């Protein structure tokens, strides 16, 4: 077999491997999510269609459970491994506990894999960073992002991909107690967050929303143009 | 590069172990204090943006009822040790039916520090050294005790110890504020004085976490209510 | 070796004195000289658009009339020269100040060494450009020294004697370029040092349990 | 060191000024000078197809040089002084954008060091063009001196004819060089501008 | 295991890319032209033949076209060595599906199953990745007629029409023009593919030997896969040569 | 345990590239499929008279109806011999029938691919040329170390193989009897081989309805008379 | 970026007009001038190696050389014209330089080696003209200096070395200049695929 | 690039000439000059037993209380050596471009057949560098000797001026035999080396190759 | 290409003669010329330890005749022919070793690498021998300009001592050349004869082809 240490220390303690893994995260497509009151909204922008590529296989918005969904930005190959292994463990937790999976439980079940596989012998660090968003008991939403280094954090509003810092600048300034107060405000603020990274596309933007105990629902492109129709 | 993790220096020291201690300077500052009335732990949440929730940040973890812990350095390596230290602590009570001495807590964790290698190992073998520094406080039959470990695995009984990026000037400041019989509440005051000086941000009630253990009270984390009463005494 | 107790302490005091003496320059004078030459480049003498009047026409037919230098360029050098010489003094003071921060020689703790070597290399690279200005200022006198001589030496060609005047405008155009570069050196050295003060001042961590 | 709000802001504004200049350079000043000196080579003075018109024969004091060629050299001089100054603004700005030293993340270092060496070596060649301008002044002048010393061999007058050829041949080529100093480098800078304006820095802040 | 002999293929580039993966797609970029078209009444997959010699045999079937199962089929562009193992593994995977589920495999399941194997070799093991890109056709009970595309990095996606190998971008540009979604049927897509094959191929004198065409359609509840005989392709050449010049 | 074969900056495998360059300089070998039989004529050249020709033979049968020749390394070929013969045995274990040539070459060529991936091992240095007889239709296949197997009516392999292919391109065509297939295989072999030609210098074997059989030096001398 | 959004089509001057202008010199000028010097080098003016027959009569114990102007008339415009086309080949490749990045250096390394050969040709044709100008300065300075030697026949007889080298180098210049056309035309045409298309842009999302 | 039917054909005719000159270079020029430079060193000019015969007398007297001319023998020996150097250099440039025409485009795969061409290319430039040095020294031998003579007449004082120009005659003569020997040795040695690597020189790879790379 | 039968005959006659040329120099010249220059260096002509009497002082005022150094000029009869002879024969050794270079291979070239490393050392000998050819002719050009300038200057007498320093360098080289040329004969014999087996047999010719 192949047994060797891959990730090794440097004179400064930084890890060149992990740092290059985060560079591939920055070059991923822009994805964003925001915690509302009783709702959460995920969105991602895919501009690549000359009418050729099918829209069924492109979807980057995935659901870990009925109450937990996710979106990813990074290498699309590494995401398929993490999403599958997260769902296997997420349902294995429902095997151990009759109660559903709290969003914080599964986020530890995920970031820990990026911890092991980074420092494991012969393995490779993941080049993806994903937003795990869902609803805890009583209906309290939670939003968590992983790190190729294996760390995770809580966020009221967060974004990933190219220009992720630029989207946070609009979230940091425009997210107040007035924000995400009702359903109409949550939908507009997530769209308005994506309106700056728009590269002249009026449909390519994809959105999804989950409300309370209802399963994840995808908002069709025709209502996207209707909600983008009200801007000024 | 052109060497293994086991390759010695011309001075005879492992490169991977040397760089492990050098990586702690990038971690979070936590200052433990050992007193006759208990052991005090304080750490900063290090919030770089209002969007984050302070509830998700726990830099002080509880190993046992009377035994606390502190955290710094690399976060990824610590969550593996915090769970492993807990299991061995319960394996003690599962075997001897007693509370593990904090010295034995430092002993069981120090065993897995230098186990790392490449050849002649199992699939459960670690490739890279731990980039985490730990502080074990607690009270036992010998009274309040505060211990420290490094990536090399050396554990030493300490009256006061500081970890993180600010440990350079904080450890020197602990020698000044610590004199003889100084109590827990007085150590809490001196803890906030040194911690406020070493941080770049402003000291707030919700900015830092404060937890103390006592001989007559179990390890307790001060909530937002009590934290407002503690910072008021400055 | 034999270490004299009195002589060893004298060096320690001097390593500390020049350490704090160079801090006065790196803090006060470096950003002060940046805007000092910013008013020098904005001098109306350097803002003249037409260089035809800025040249110094020579009278070339010996009894030939006295032929001084360019009163425009030499007057500008009067402000530029003391600033070029001063920075060359500052650069060595920065190099030695970095040499004071050289940690005890060992295999490890070399990350702070690689940073201070790249800073000292750039300060030496800038200092090389500073003494290059020292050469070009002395070159203008060798340029006009050989040009005016050969111009007055050759009376047969009526052109080359009048074509050496282009080096007066060339010295002016390069002078405004040096004022921009001399001011840049104060800005380049300040920004590189000021942003790196974290690892320059504390290259060694002093952790050896 | 302490923070001085006066002297420190002077450095920040000076760095932000060169940032605004570099943006004004690429957006306005550079493409204006690109089309300006591209039409300067399209000038029929530099398009001359017969070098015999530019040959100045010696009278064998009644000695001169071709006035058209000298003016072309007098027009070539400030245009090279124009490119040197505008590149020093970019050269200084890039040296003022240098992020803190790291052993890794050298992509942005290679971006800055490459264009820095290109502009620095260009300034050397641009100063070499100034040497060529003053050289051709001394070449024909000394060739007439040897022609006046021995007004016998006819190749003395043919030497200054070859010089008038070598002057104008190199002028048109040096104008092509400074035209590439603008446009070719402008395209190189524009390609490494958009997302590579700050290739290192404003990056580590991913989280 | 001397260290100096390990290239460490798991090293990320400073831009976050894999060298061995990018060099794999470049080797695929030199492979012959292979295309496929999803149509209403069937799926069409055609390709050229780069090996041409008077002494060649080719008495079997197609060159780059393989049959995965009764309801599916695939093409090949890349190194023929790695293609044989992938063709074996795909058939093994599609058959292991028949073990547990005892039904024809959905075209989506077979793709993600091999891609999980491709990713695993780039993740660990030290072995070189695979240099073959594969196209997939077939029918399933859910989504019906299907056309997919795979990359050696393990990435895949659904396609109505696509092309791989040489002249890929040239064929894709023509698919963005002539191809009519939800209108042209399998019969009209056959004449369209021949038109794209002839224009994108700079080598003149297209013959029934030099090209290959295979069709898969569902008729009367049974999947019908065929490869057009050289005479049948020659008949299509006679049809296209009137609609080219005349 | 790490793979010795990696992708070049141009995408081509570096290790197998030298494998194909190795078999290109081996012993000259030619073969022809004509009418009801296939003729295999190779080169066995001994560097001295002390060498016993009956001890080592280059033409070896795989089974009754199948035979194989080679141009390339000696040692790597006998490893192919054992594994290909054991593959035909494991074939006859399961299927209890003579093995078809298409299936025999396919799984043997897959062994050549295993060492372009598995670590610590070099690829094979032998290019195999397989002959087979099944269901009344003769088979002539060509395999190289890369693992890709083809089919040919006639071909050449070994030193100066390009000339042998061009020669058979001109001379050889359809409607050649097995007697003409031997004579034609000798003529293309006279071009690549240099020096005096005897029955010991060349090792010839054929495969027909009666199966793959090797020619005895007596009947080879009869063909050295330019008769058939 | 905060850049002015105008003058977007001004890039088409060099990226299209000059780009296609450099093309016209690649497939037309370069191959047309290969056969031009091929017949020009074979001219008997260059083929005659005789020292005295080629050079002008030298009277010294002050005439110049008018016979060298016969070859210099044809050589000078041929050496200079390529020297300009070398610049146009450089810029033509400069527009083909991909955006600054680490990887994809295979086509870049090819372009670097082609530009190195273009600079090597430009440097050598520049040294040719420099030597061409040296013919007039030396021939005049030699005769002026050789006129001093009267009783010395050794120096004057050895001045003819540059009289022979004047013509022997011109034939070497025409031969090397033709090799430069053949070199630049062959190397650029063989690598034309990688020079024009250093990056295929196959990267998906 | 657009196709020029006449221009590209003349480039092929150019390559045809280089193929003709290369064959005449190996088969004709080399062995002819080997035997010619044999008799050139066997010539009594360079076979001279007493070099005083080829010593051109130059007497610059010193006062105590002229007959200057060129050396016909040494110059003509170098007058024959110069075109022999010039001819082979022109021929090396013919096979240099011919080698360049036989070098394919830039590719890493199977580039060692080109590396063999690069080794011989270095051998062609190594001889070219020496041949450039030979003619350069000869031009310097003429310049420095003619200068040393006129400086001797300029300073009829030091007797070493008279001895210097006399030793230059003996130095140039022995330089003739060495250069001719080195050049003659260069014909046969380079010839035998080319024929060894001529397989890769003319055909680095085949004509048209490859199977599913 | 195409070649005449006599073209290969010119190579074979060349190969046989070049073989005997290297055979003579190895087994005749190399052993015998060491004791030659050893006795020459120890001969009274080259063994003089007094360099003050070996100088050639000249009066500096119908001016008197100004010869060279009779010692240096006559002691060249021992040096100069061995300088030309060794260089001429090293060429034949270089030609011989280069002629035994087999077909250039990208591997198994170690036998060729031994030849190349010998070619570099034999050419290094040839380089120093060429430096001796320079020193022989440079002494006549340098001293000529030195004594004439010493003759042009009656105001400064010590130029004669500067001219004397050229004498010490000349005779110092006369002993140094016969010492180095002898070391060359010694180094060449030790390097060639010991490595002769590898140069004559660069390839085993066991190729299976």
């Amino acid at each position: 077999s192949y047994d060797r240490a891959i990730t090794v220390f440097s004179p400064d303690g930084h890890l060149f491997q992990v740092e290059y893994a985060q560079e591939a995260v920055k070059k991923g497509s822009t994805a964003v999510g925001v915690r509302g009151k009783d709702i959460v909204v995920l969105g991602v922008e895919k501009k690549s269609v000359a009418k050729l590529q099918d829209e069924r296989t492109v979807r980057k918005i995935c659901a870990l459970d009925d109450n937990v969904c996710m979106a990813f930005a990074g290498l699309t190959a590494d995401a398929r491994i993490v999403i599958n292994r997260a769902r296997v463990e997420c349902q294995s937790h429902r095997l151990t506990v009759e109660d559903p999976v709290t969003v914080e439980y599964i986020t530890r079940y995920i970031a820990s894999l990026k911890q092991r596989y980074t420092q494991s012998n012969g393995r490779r660090p993941f080049g993806i960073s994903a937003l795990i968003v869902g609803f805890d008991f009583d209906g309290t939403p939670r939003l968590y992002q992983t790190d190729p280094s294996g760390t995770y954090h809580a966020w009221k509003a967060n974004a990933i991909g190219r220009g992720a810092k630029s989207v946070r600048e609009f979230l940091e300034k425009n997210y107040t107690d007035e924000a995400i107060e009702t359903d109409d405000l949550t939908i507009k603020l997530v769209i308005k967050a994506l309106l700056e990274v728009v590269q002249s596309g009026g449909k390519n933007i994809e959105l999804a929303v989950m409300r309370r105990d209802q399963p994840l629902k995808i908002l069709n492109p025709e209502e996207i143009e209707k909600y983008v129709a009200e801007i000024e | 590069y052109d060497r293994g993790v086991n390759t010695f220096s011309p001075e005879g020291r492992l490169f991977q172990v040397e760089y492990a201690i050098e990586a702690i300077k990038l971690g979070s500052t936590a200052i433990g204090i050992q007193t006759s009335e208990g052991v005090c732990l304080a750490v900063e949440k290090r919030i770089t943006s209002p969007l984050m929730e302070p509830s998700s940040i726990e830099k002080i973890v509880e190993i046992d009822a009377h035994i606390g812990c502190a955290m710094s350095g690399l976060i990824a390596d610590a969550k593996t040790l915090i769970d492993k230290a807990r299991v061995e602590t319960q394996n003690h009570w599962f075997t001897y039916n007693e509370t593990m001495t904090v010295e034995s807590v430092t002993q069981a964790v120090s065993n897995l520090a230098l186990q790392f290698g490449e050849e002649d190992a199992d699939p459960g073998a670690m490739s890279r050294p731990f980039g985490v520094a730990l502080l074990f406080g607690g009270v036992d039959e010998k009274g309040p005790q505060l211990f420290h470990m490094d990536p090399s695995g050396t554990f030493v009984q300490c009256d006061a110890r500081a970890i993180g990026s600010a440990s350079e000037g904080a450890q020197s400041s602990l020698q000044e504020v610590y004199h003889k019989s100084m109590t827990l509440k007085e150590a809490i005051k001196s803890s906030l004085i040194i911690l406020k000086q070493v941080m770049e941000e402003k000291l707030n009630a919700t900015n830092i976490e404060l937890a103390t253990v006592q001989p007559g009270q179990n390890f307790h984390m001060f909530t937002k209510e009590e934290l407002e009463e503690v910072i008021k005494d400055i | 070796v034999r270490l004299s107790g009195e002589a060893r302490k004298q060096v320690e005091v001097f390593r500390q004195n020049l350490f704090q003496e160079a801090e006065e320059f790196l803090y006060r004078f470096l950003p002060q000289k940046i805007i000092y030459l910013n008013q020098l480049l904005q001098e109306d003498s350097l803002n003249v658009a037409d260089l035809t009047s800025l040249r110094a026409p020579l009278d070339i037919p010996p009894k030939c009339g006295f032929l001084p230098g360019n009163e425009k360029v030499l007057s500008l050098l009067a402000l530029v020269k003391p600033e070029v010489w001063t920075l060359k003094e500052k650069c060595i003071l920065v190099i030695t100040w970095i040499q004071h921060l050289i940690p005890k020689i060992e295999d490890g703790n070399d990350f702070g060494v690689a940073i201070q070597e790249k800073v000292l290399e750039r300060v030496n690279a800038v200092k090389t450009k500073v003494e290059a200005f020292q050469t070009t200022i002395s070159k203008y006198f060798s340029e006009r020294g050989d040009a005016v001589a050969k111009a007055s030496k050759e009376t047969h060609v009526m052109d080359y004697r009048a074509l050496v005047h282009e080096r007066d405008e060339a010295a002016y155009g390069e002078l405004r370029a040096m004022v921009l570069d001399l001011r840049a050196f104060y800005a380049e050295l300040y920004h590189i040092i000021s942003s790196n003060l974290e690892k320059i001042v504390n290259p060694k961590g002093e952790e050896k349990p | 060191l302490r923070v001085q709000p006066e002297a420190q802001a002077k450095v920040d504004v000076f760095r932000e000024d060169l940032c605004t200049k570099t943006e004004n350079l690429l957006g306005s000043y550079f493409p204006k000078k690109i089309s300006e000196l591209d039409a300067f080579l399209k000038e029929p003075a530099l398009n001359e197809a017969n070098l015999s018109n530019l040959k100045a024969p010696l009278d064998i004091g009644p000695v001169n040089c071709n006035e058209k060629i000298v003016v072309l050299l007098q027009r070539l001089k400030p245009e090279i002084k124009d490119v040197i100054e505008q590149l020093n603004l970019v050269t200084t700005w890039l040296q003022l954008q240098i992020p803190r030293i790291e052993d890794g993340n050298n992509f942005g270092v290679a971006v800055q060091e490459k264009v820095f060496e290109l502009m620095t070596s260009l300034h050397t060649k641009l100063e070499g063009f100034h040497t060529q301008i003053s050289k051709y002044f001394s070449e024909r002048g000394d060739a007439v001196t040897k022609a006046a010393k021995q007004p016998h061999v006819g190749d003395y007058r043919q030497l200054v004819h070859e010089l008038d050829e070598a002057e104008y041949r190199d002028i048109r080529l040096m104008v092509m060089e400074i035209r590439n100093a603008y446009a070719v480098l402008y395209d190189i800078i524009l390609k490494n501008f958009e997302k590579l304006k700050k290739p290192r820095g404003e990056t580590k802040g991913m989280i | 295991m001397s260290r100096r002999y390990d290239s460490r293929t798991t090293i990320f580039s400073p831009e976050g890319r894999l060298y061995q993966v990018e060099y794999a797609m470049e080797a695929i970029g030199h492979a012959g032209t292979c295309l496929g078209i999803l149509a209403n009444d069937g799926v069409l997959l055609a390709a050229e033949r780069r090996n041409i010699h008077k002494l060649l045999d080719e008495v079997f079937f197609s060159e780059k076209i393989y049959k995965l199962n009764e309801d599916m089929a695939c093409s090949v562009a890349g190194i023929t060595s790695d293609a044989n193992v992938l063709t074996n593994e795909l058939r093994l995977i599609a058959q292991r599906y028949l073990l547990q589920y005892q039904e024809p495999i959905p075209c989506e399941q077979l793709v993600t199953a091999l891609c999980d194997i491709k990713q695993a070799y780039t993740q660990f093991g030290g072995k070189r990745p695979f240099g073959v890109s594969l196209l997939y056709i077939g029918w399933d009970k859910h989504y019906g007629f299907q056309l997919y595309q795979s990359d050696p990095s393990g990435n895949y996606g659904g396609w109505k029409a696509t092309c791989i190998g040489n002249n890929s971008a040239a064929a894709v540009s023509m698919l963005k023009q002539d191809y009519k979604e939800g209108e042209m049927t399998l019969k009209s897509a056959l004449a369209l593919a021949i038109k794209v094959l002839n224009k994108t191929m700079d080598v003149s004198k297209l013959s029934a030997e030099k090209v290959e065409i295979a069709t898969l359609t569902r008729e009367n509840g049974k999947t019908v896969i065929r490869v057009l005989k050289q005479k049948e392709v020659e008949q299509l050449i006679k049809k296209h040569e009137e609609e080219e010049a005349k | 345990s790490f793979s010795l074969t990696t992708f070049s900056p141009s995408g081509k495998l570096v290790q197998i590239e030298y494998a194909l360059a190795a078999v290109a300089g081996g012993a000259p070998s030619v073969g022809i499929k004509a009418a009801n039989g296939v003729v295999l004529a190779t080169e066995k050249k001994q560097k001295s008279i002390l060498y016993d020709e009956r001890s080592v033979h280059k033409v070896e049968p795989i089974t009754k109806h199948i035979g194989l020749v080679y141009s390339g390394m000696g040692p790597d070929y006998r490893v192919l011999v054992h594994r290909a013969r054991k593959l035909a045995q494991q074939y006859y274990l399961v299927y209890q029938e003579p093995i078809p040539t298409a299936q025999l070459v396919q799984r043997v060529a897959s062994v050549m691919q295993e060492y372009t991936q598995s670590g610590g091992v070099r690829p094979f240095g032998v290019s195999l040329l397989i002959c087979g007889w099944n269901e009344g239709r003769p088979y002539l296949f060509q395999s190289d170390p890369s693992g890709a197997y083809f089919a040919w009516k006639a071909t050449a392999m070994g030193k100066n193989y390009v000339n042998g292919k061009t020669f058979l391109e001109k001379r050889y065509n359809e409607d050649l009897e097995l007697e003409d297939a031997i004579h034609t295989a000798i003529l293309t072999l006279k071009e690549s081989f240099e020096g005096q030609m005897t029955e010991d210098n060349i090792e010839v074997g054929i495969c027909n309805e009666a199966g793959f059989r090797r020619l005895t030096p007596t009947e080879v001398k009869d063909y050295l008379a330019a008769i058939a």
